[PDB]
DNA sequence: TAGGGAGTAATCCCCTTGGCGGTTAAAACGCGGGGGACAGCGCGTACGTGCGTTTAAGCGGTGCTAGAGCTGTCTACGACCAATTGAGCGGCCTCGGCACCGGGATTCTCCA
DNA sequence: TGGAGAATCCCGGTGCCGAGGCCGCTCAATTGGTCGTAGACAGCTCTAGCACCGCTTAAACGCACGTACGCGCTGTCCCCCGCGTTTTAACCGCCAAGGGGATTACTCCCTAG
């Protein structure tokens, strides 16, 4: 029974080290993660099918993020994603 | 075999690039999924998580508490223009409302 | 006749949370009507998923799916 | 307190708490009363009824906000059936 | 170039329901859009149903359930009826 | 042996084959069952017929033999069930239902 | 000499424009506005003739639907005149605001 | 400017189609503002699809996808 | 380790960019001018406040089994594959529904 | 009850452009086998939902009273409305030009297995 709990916890103890989070709040945050995942993945799939592609590349994920997230949110998200993919490629 | 370096790390991430990849691939978003795609999506998911949790801990401190709960998540998601636009049609259990009383109803 | 179990006080509290200062007495029966229509829409979908799954028990997920289907995503389950 | 002030105190009380505002057993009985029109002898997870309640209370609270603005627009401080129907009207729920 | 559309089948059905009536290219575009849209809806909901219940096949039963979720009121009952007729004719033949 | 279309075998005008292809190649599922395109074609045909019937009536009422966009708008908005199905949909050259609010009349 | 009373010709129009399918905003002003905006997102774009018409149809459909909701708000407040107030309550209850 | 090409008469006609009997002079500039916000949202998405497709021309499909993204599905194109 | 999707170069055409000139419908204006918005005021009734009694909400126990979830089998249905052919796509055909225009017959306003 | 004259509707002839249609043809849809596993089914466990029972006491509910708010009524005259009017520039019809969306062909490294 898989959940993004673990990771929510690692991020929390990175951003507010002495603060915990409740079980209910963990549930809500996990739901948040699943929802955003779904939305981005789905928009990406649509973009792919619309351009007659059959693959969801980094560039699909980027454009999905730019369609979905607003303003500064979108910009910062694009930035983080690009940084991550760059580091991955380097390694 | 050479030692197994987790992709999350290879990436400098806490989030599970591995699981994200399974979900994209086994999740029928398309016939083929690149490595880049998992990495980027995992990163974006981490960023938004970070923002929400940060604002929530800020709220929790403002109310002198050590533990992030649903009401805190809710007040965080509503005080930011961008998160409130992202989650504008989402209901958070045990979150409550933001305090708001109209002017005309206030004492005169 | 269980609808009137949604009490006048219960409706009053919800109107208070919604920032309402004074409540005309006809609101209580409108609110019951509105709530019943909303519940019927969600429960019909929840039961539809339940039947499809060949279950006899409505689960929390069936309700969460029904709410998401209607643009009222419910976080926490 | 001078009249109308206790109302603003009650509003504050209800806006700072996270508790559920409908009684659990009345709501549960309403859910089952509606359900048996769609299929008889349905069982419910305990958590499923609570999910319905949270969604239902969140819906009604949001509706009352829109209702309030309809009243205030008409230069009233009292909400009325008309205000609910306009809110439902413009939301496209009609 | 090549651009396939439902215009043929729309026209066949029109000449069964109202033989004297025709259909403009703009109206045909709308009908082509409509068929595409509701195909995407029912196929999409059937996909979700399959994924949810951990099934890998959009069977008749998924499509039936999708139809009950998507169409309002009597449209659901009639759509489910015609679908049930169609699969009965098919499987019995 | 001679080819018999699944459309005709199912008693449908709508193309069971084309619908089957689109379900496979639209990435909706790993597998598409044999009954699925038959059912979906039946439903799309039914709903096509329902709108075209009401649009044909609308055309007849306006003394024309051709369905123009206006007739599809009148067909959709005057049926509660179509208007609930297509409530958020805009139809080009459709116009609006004739509707003046009660308090505006002299 | 002859004068239809204020309100009469208005109802004549409400009948005329509710019976017609035509686009009410002239096309060229609209095309210019559509472009004028687009060049803030990407320079030297081209537009299909049909793309501008799709934008116009959607824009007119949006504004007319907004004005229906606006009208009901005015009527609720016992007015016949729509104002910023009405438009804004309409946009809010809908969800846009 | 170009937004003032959405003339007072044009806005009047649209209000008339919506059943509006009397129009305050402040409506015209509010309507222009509201229209500009709507067009910006749709064009932003349309350009986003256009860029993704590696095209320089915005197509009818890009506009239809942008509208469907925003819950305002348009039939008659595509 | 396999193999085919996609990135790329040679190629071009169709539909978009663009201009030009004439017409006229439409947009915007020089000046009057009004009816329904709004403010004020009075009154009555219905909602708020509080006080007392009734009523089941809510806690908590007990018990029971329905039914959700797992587990192992096996089959029949779908993916695939190769050959075959006819239904559907392009585009050319041709004639009739609609647009249009004018002209005449009528319903309607609003105010005498 | 009664006109001037405006907005409106109905008829009829014209003609044009697109509604309803026909010829090739090709590539997708069918036929006909093969196979292997996804899912249907049957059996079994035990979780949790249902059902019930007694008690406590928080809240609901019923009542009484009064007041302030909703609502009706009156009177004033704003800034938006309105005309014929004057101005303006879209629209229309036609034409040149060529951008970049679309096609084909190939080649290779991307991701699946």
């Amino acid at each position: 029974k898989e959940s993004y709990s673990v990771y929510v916890y690692k991020v929390l103890k990175q951003v507010h080290p002495d603060t915990g989070i409740s079980s209910k709040a963990m549930g809500i945050m996990n739901s948040f993660v699943n929802d955003i995942f779904e939305r981005i993945a789905g928009e990406a799939s649509r973009l792919a099918h619309y351009n007659k592609r059959s693959t969801i590349t980094s560039r699909e994920i980027q454009t999905a993020v730019r369609l979905l997230l607003p303003g500064e949110l979108a910009k910062h998200a694009v930035s983080e994603g690009t940084k991550a993919v760059t580091k991955y490629t380097s390694s | 075999r050479a030692k197994a370096k987790t992709r999350s790390s290879r990436a400098g991430l806490q989030f599970p690039v591995g699981r994200v990849h399974r979900l994209l691939r086994k999740g029928n978003y398309a016939e083929r999924v690149g490595a880049g795609a998992p990495v980027y999506l995992a990163a974006v998911l981490e960023y938004l998580t970070a923002e929400i949790l940060e604002l929530a801990g800020n709220a929790a401190r403002d109310n002198k508490k050590t533990r992030i709960i649903p009401r805190h998540l809710q007040l965080a998601i509503r005080n930011d223009e961008e998160l409130n636009k992202l989650l504008g049609k989402v209901t958070i259990a045990q979150g409550g409302v933001l305090p708001n009383i109209q002017a005309v109803l206030l004492p005169k | 006749d269980n609808i009137q179990g949604i009490t006048k006080p219960a409706i009053r509290r919800l109107a208070r949370r919604g920032g309402v200062k004074r409540i005309s007495g006809l609101i209580y029966e409108e609110t019951r009507g509105v709530l019943k229509v909303f519940l019927e829409n969600v429960i019909r979908d929840a039961v539809t998923y339940t039947e499809h799954a060949k279950r006899k028990t409505v689960t929390a997920m069936d309700v969460v799916y029904a709410l998401k289907r209607q643009g009222r995503t419910l976080y926490g389950f | 307190y001078r009249p109308g002030t206790v109302a603003l105190r009650e509003i504050r009380r209800y806006q700072k708490s996270t508790e559920l505002l409908i009684r659990k057993l009345p709501f549960q009985r309403l859910v089952r009363e509606i359900a048996q029109d769609f299929k008889t002898d349905l069982r419910f997870q305990s958590s499923a009824v609570m999910a319905l309640q949270e969604a239902s209370e969140a819906y009604l609270v949001g509706l009352f906000e829109d209702t309030n603005l309809c009243a205030i627009h008409a230069k009233r401080v009292t909400i009325m059936p008309k205000d609910i129907q306009l809110a439902r009207r413009i939301r496209g729920e009609r």
